[PDB]
RNA sequence: AUAGGAUAGCGCAUUCGGUCGAAUUCUUCUCUGCGGGAUUCCUUUGUAAUUGCACAAGGUGAAAUUUUGGGCAACAGCAGGUCUGUGAUGCUCCUCAAUGUUCUGGGCGACACGCGCACUACAAUGUCAGUGAGAACAAGAAAAACGAUCGAACCUACUUGAUCAAAAGAGUGGGGAAACCCCGGAAUCACAUAGACCCACUUGGGACCGAGGAUUGCAAUUAUUGGUCGCGCAACGAGGAAUGUCUCGUAGGCGCAGCUCAUCAAACUGUGCCGAUUACGUCCCU
């Protein structure tokens, strides 16, 4: 029974300080792992004018938000997986449990 | 010399010959056989609303059906929306910028119906249009004829 | 049985990536996206892809089947990407299955004709900037 | 009708807008000729480099130094 | 325009003073020494320091250089 | 705004009423004479094509139109016929352009 | 076409009371008459069964009579309803295809009809203004 | 098995040369199959002088907004131009091109403070020859039954002979006539 | 070949993303978090040096000089713009037939005219009608509402409509988005298409206007927007004096997406595609 581990966050450093921990805890659990895949980084772009009144040279503000996503597929039961995931993550990182068929 | 086999090479298939020659030779074969169904609407209607004039070739439906069959050979499971992209063009909108418009799927629907009646196309399982075994055999055999330079 | 002799190379003109699979076969056969060399249009782009053969000679492609799959880019950048993948494939095959005196004469012949036959062009599209219609040109200015 | 001159050295861009270059040229003539190995200073329009050849078609004038 | 700013020149003069014995006439081996004997946020500056330390060493082999004091 | 000094409403109104038409034609133009080119072959013109057009070193639909005072559409049609009967040979060919020349001997 | 010019070739052809250039190809000389366009003239040649590759000056007297009948009553020759320029006349209610002086006469009727009821479109036409909701500022100006 | 390239597989570069002693180092007769090469010829100041002369001719046909960026089209126009050139002159069209370039630009010009005659550098003579020939053919074919390759071939053939029927030669004669008067 | 040229092949012959077939192997292309890599590093009987700081050509190289393109950007100011972004605000004005707030209708679009910035052109290096090969950045659906935790809004593919125009209208399935769209069939482009036109305000150019029909919306008249047939006899055949932007994947050309968006891009913000001429300077003008 394959369980899918989806990790996504705004922070590049925090998004893989949990995947490394999830990878390590499962290696201590001896469960076969399909390696953490780095899904494409999606950038949210918002381009607005700098001015609040429409005066002067029309200068613009490019704002970007990057999303980092990883997935780990492991052949482990629900109870064993819950042991792997039962630890404190950092703020701004959410981990999703999914069962594949 | 020009039609001789290169050497250690036998026969031909689709994509091995010129796409225009295959389509021209297929349309000639469709007209000579006479079994293909040609709608009456093709005598007045335009191939697409992106075009501003009706087709100038009296055998434009025969060419379109041959072109559709080759398209189904290259991309099995293709529908009328997919073929509309292949046969689309850029429309003149007057004093306003030109934009790409896909071909009308009506003529492509008629063309797929005519080829289905001929037994050359099978509605693919789980969506799309696919060639039949007779259609695949017809495509390669005609491609060999073009390479041989028979040309009907 | 006979061991399989096969290599893979790529070309990188603009956004076009062409991956050529060169293998030992009974008869020479080079196809780009399934289209043979003699069927590639226009004749000017066909002559460019054929340059990956004629600079060294047809004798070096004698028993090689090359399947170039080109994706991305446009018709011209796909031709320059494909002709580089073919030329790099012959060098890679001769490096793997031939001595070094060969494939060094071949490499010199390729580079003496066109450096871009073996080395990818670094040029890439320059981004558009605001207040500009493209990379360089600015908005029209009226002083009265 | 025209005599070929070889640019010996570039003496600098001449005048405003820098479109004219002052050069020193050596007249390319056969040995023993009156023009053999003789040198004049000339004004050149266009991009010029050392060891560049010009057809002078008149070798009597000399450009004023600048 | 490839002038070494005073941050690169001062740091490369400090490295020669402190690790003269370990340095050499080549960029690549010197750059390896600069990598672990320096703390910097930028690899480019470490690359420019390694380029100028080698320039100092080639200058030192020909004679004394102002700003370098080797006891 | 650049409000003009001492400009009236009557001055305004008289300005727009006189601003219609008048100033134009900033180019010389230099008009040309019309080209009277026949759209179909006459007996004497068709005779020239079958005899005079061969043994021309360079043959082109636009050249033949300039000689026989005919349209290029039918000038090209006659040239395609002269090739069918091997009187002229085709040296360069494309969809838009054809070049012919006379045969040897 | 490599066909000799007939002795009856005419440079100007009369059809529905308008001069038609005989040097032009038939589908492109038939559009010289009002109410017949490029798309309609090709349909007339097909209904008349004549070759579109011929010049208009080679049309015979009976051929001109045939193409004039199809122009006058296209729906009689199996030309569909949607191909016509008066599908439901606001006065008579009958589908037709105007041609030659009928296009101009019916257009004058249309404007006179709108003017009499004093509709907004009629008022714009009377004043010589744009009627399709266009900004007339900085436009026209002859 | 390697073979020397021929332009459009028809015209041989062997024996190609410039009659002028000048422009010998600024006209490239390097063998090629097609005018289309994708090289960074503008990176160095005189690197464009190493571009094959037929490609420099092709680049000169990509003018105006409707011709900008059309190099495959310009190569096809040159394919027919060389065939027409061969019929007109019965020589190598590659050689006729080289002779047309060598004669197409004035040797002396005037500039500028008072107007004075100045010599023209060899790089500018090749640039102006390609520019004036393509410009003269472009305007000749603008509203004309004559095709573009036919107008371009007639221009190159006249410039190769030095005849005043060529736009480049007619322009060259007036530039030198003024330059002589400004000595 | 109905005339059929040029262009690779000379232990096992090629194809078949619907043949929606299995097994095995792997990371050549693709995804990416940290790294590496380039710095005047190397060489001139070069410039300069008479210490140096450097410079120019070439080399190495994917990249050779702020590597390329951006972001950030001091201190002093301007009576520059914004009190029409805010529950940012002092003073002052109106305050129950109100300058508050709703609702109906109109207006913001109104045209003798002048100006800025775009779009489309004036054609044959073309317009039509076919056929081929072919990108990249991106966007996609809903509540403490409403129905029985999902399910409907959002985007699409396939089929149908179709026993006969387009635009439509329907049914089914998929997609919370590297999963469906999607093997993303963009347009420039190409075609030896043996296609039509043939120099003319013309099959260039579509302004303007007429009649039918469909869709968005509570509402289409002052045409909302498509699609069909007509008008095209509206100028326009390259633009006076003047004047803008630009140095290489650049200008110019060509589309595509997002954004405004119930409906509506001649806009902007990005994106890729085809791709040059000229200069490698100067202080004449600003
Ligand atoms: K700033
Ligand atoms: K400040
Ligand atoms: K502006
Ligand atoms: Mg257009
Ligand atoms: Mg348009
Ligand atoms: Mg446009
Ligand atoms: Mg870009
Ligand atoms: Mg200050
Ligand atoms: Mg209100
Ligand atoms: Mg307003
Ligand atoms: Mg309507
Ligand atoms: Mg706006
Ligand atoms: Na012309
Ligand atoms: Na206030
Ligand atoms: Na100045």
């Amino acid at each position: 029974q394959t369980v899918r581990l989806t990790i996504t966050s705004r922070n590049a450093k925090a998004v893989e300080s949990v995947t490394s921990q999830l990878l390590t805890r499962a290696r201590d659990e001896k469960v076969t792992i399909h390696g953490p895949v780095r899904l494409p980084t999606r950038t949210l772009k918002i381009t607005t004018r700098k001015t609040p009144c429409g005066n002067g040279t029309n200068t613009w503000d490019t704002f970007e938000l990057k999303i980092y996503k990883r997935i780990i597929d492991l052949h482990a039961p629900t109870e064993q997986v819950k042991k792997i995931t039962s630890f404190t993550m950092e703020s701004g990182v959410d981990v999703s449990i999914t069962i594949l068929d | 010399n020009k039609i001789h086999r290169i050497g250690k090479r036998k026969g031909a298939t689709l994509k091995d010959v010129s796409a225009w020659r295959w389509i021209k030779t297929a349309a000639r074969h469709f007209k000579q056989e006479g079994k293909i169904f040609v709608p009456n609407c093709t005598e007045i209607m335009k191939s697409s609303h992106g075009r501003e004039r009706a087709p100038q070739n009296p055998d434009w439906y025969y060419i379109r059906c041959a072109a559709v069959l080759r398209a189904i050979y290259l991309r099995p499971g293709v529908g009328y929306g997919g073929l509309s992209k292949r046969f689309g063009n850029k429309k003149n909108y007057g004093s306003r910028p030109e934009h790409t418009v896909t071909s009308s799927t009506g003529p492509l629907h008629w063309a797929c119906k005519s080829l289905t009646k001929l037994g050359l196309v099978e509605p693919g399982a789980q969506s799309g249009q696919r060639l039949t075994r007779k259609g695949h055999k017809f495509a390669d055999s005609l491609a060999f004829q073009v390479q041989i330079r028979k040309f009907g | 049985s006979y061991a399989l002799k096969q290599v893979q190379t790529f070309g990188k003109k603009k956004t076009a990536i062409a991956v050529a699979t060169v293998t030992k076969a009974a008869q020479c056969n080079i196809k780009v996206n399934g289209v043979p060399l003699q069927q590639i249009l226009p004749d000017t782009l066909r002559a460019k892809i054929m340059e990956a053969i004629t600079v060294v000679g047809s004798k070096y492609y004698s028993r090689l089947r090359i399947d170039v799959a080109v994706h991305g880019g446009g018709q011209v950048s796909q031709a320059y990407a494909a002709r580089q993948a073919i030329a790099k494939g012959l060098i890679a095959f001769f490096q793997k299955y031939h001595n070094e005196v060969e494939k060094a004469a071949l490499k010199d012949k390729f580079l003496a004709y066109d450096k871009f036959l073996l080395i990818a062009d670094p040029r890439r599209c320059e981004p558009k900037k605001w207040g500009r219609h493209s990379a360089r040109t600015r908005f029209t200015k009226s002083y009265r | 009708q025209a005599q070929v001159g070889l640019i010996i050295k570039v003496l600098g861009r001449t005048g405003s807008r820098g479109n004219v270059t002052q050069v020193r040229v050596r007249l390319m003539a056969e040995a023993g000729s009156p023009d053999y190995n003789r040198t004049i200073v000339r004004n050149v329009k266009g991009p010029c480099k050392e060891n560049d050849m010009l057809s002078l078609m008149e070798t009597e004038r000399e450009a004023r130094r600048l | 325009g490839k002038i070494r700013t005073k941050t690169v020149k001062r740091a490369s003069r400090q490295v020669v003073e402190k690790y003269y014995s370990k340095l050499n006439f080549d960029f690549y081996q010197n750059k390896r020494v600069i990598m672990d004997v320096t703390i910097a946020e930028s690899k480019k500056l470490k690359n420019k320091i390694a380029g100028y330390t080698t320039h100092i060493m080639k200058r030192l082999a020909r004679g004394p250089v102002r700003g370098i004091s080797l006891k | 705004p650049p409000k003009a000094g001492q400009t009236k409403k009557a001055k305004m109104e008289a300005a727009n009423k006189g601003a219609k038409k008048t100033t134009k034609k900033w180019s010389k133009g230099q008009s040309r004479e019309a080209l009277q080119n026949a759209v179909m072959f006459d007996k004497e013109t068709y005779d020239k094509l079958r005899s005079e057009v061969p043994k021309y070193k360079l043959i082109t639909p636009s050249i033949i139109s300039d000689r026989l005072k005919i349209a290029v559409s039918i000038a090209a049609a006659g040239l395609k016929q002269l090739c069918r009967e091997k009187l002229i040979r085709l040296v360069s060919c494309s969809s838009k352009t054809r070049v012919y020349t006379r045969i040897v001997q | 076409s490599l066909t000799l010019i007939p002795d009856h070739f005419q440079h100007i052809v009369r059809l529905l009371n308008t001069n038609v250039e005989g040097k032009r190809k038939v589908p492109f000389a038939l559009r010289m008459v009002k109410g017949v366009g490029i798309r309609f003239a090709y349909l007339v040649c097909k209904k008349a069964g004549i070759d579109v590759e011929r010049r208009a000056g080679t049309l015979t007297a009976e051929e001109l009579e045939k193409i004039a009948e199809i122009i006058a009553d296209p729906a009689k020759f199996k030309i569909p309803d949607w191909f016509l320029n008066r599908q439901r006349d606001p006065k008579t209610g009958k589908t037709e295809h105007l041609s030659s002086s009928m296009v101009d006469t019916r257009l004058r009727d249309d404007l006179e009809r709108l003017k009499k009821m004093r509709a907004h479109r009629g008022v714009r036409h009377a004043y010589g203004l744009r009627v399709r909701g266009q900004h007339t500022c900085t436009s026209g100006r002859h | 098995s390697s073979k020397t390239p021929k332009l459009f597989n028809k015209w041989s570069f062997e024996g190609l040369e410039t009659s002028e002693l000048a422009l010998r180092d600024h006209i490239s007769t390097t063998a090629a199959y097609v005018p289309h090469t994708s090289g960074r010829w503008q990176k160095r100041r005189f690197y464009k002088a190493r571009m094959p002369i037929v490609e420099r001719l092709a680049n000169g046909l990509m003018f105006k907004g409707r011709g900008n960026g059309r190099k495959l089209q310009a190569a096809r126009l040159l394919k027919h131009t060389l065939e027409i050139i061969h019929l007109l002159t019965d020589e190598n069209p590659l050689q006729v091109v080289v002779d047309a370039v060598s004669k197409g630009a004035p040797r002396e010009d005037s500039t500028r403070v008072r107007r004075q005659a100045v010599d023209v550098s060899p790089m500018r003579r090749v640039n102006e020859a390609i520019y004036q020939m393509c410009k003269g053919a472009r305007e000749a074919a603008f509203r004309n039954l004559k095709s573009m390759p036919e107008c371009l071939a007639d221009e190159i053939v006249n410039a190769s002979k030095g005849s005043s029927n060529s736009y480049a030669i007619k322009k060259k004669d007036e530039v030198e006539r003024v330059a002589k008067a400004n000595r």
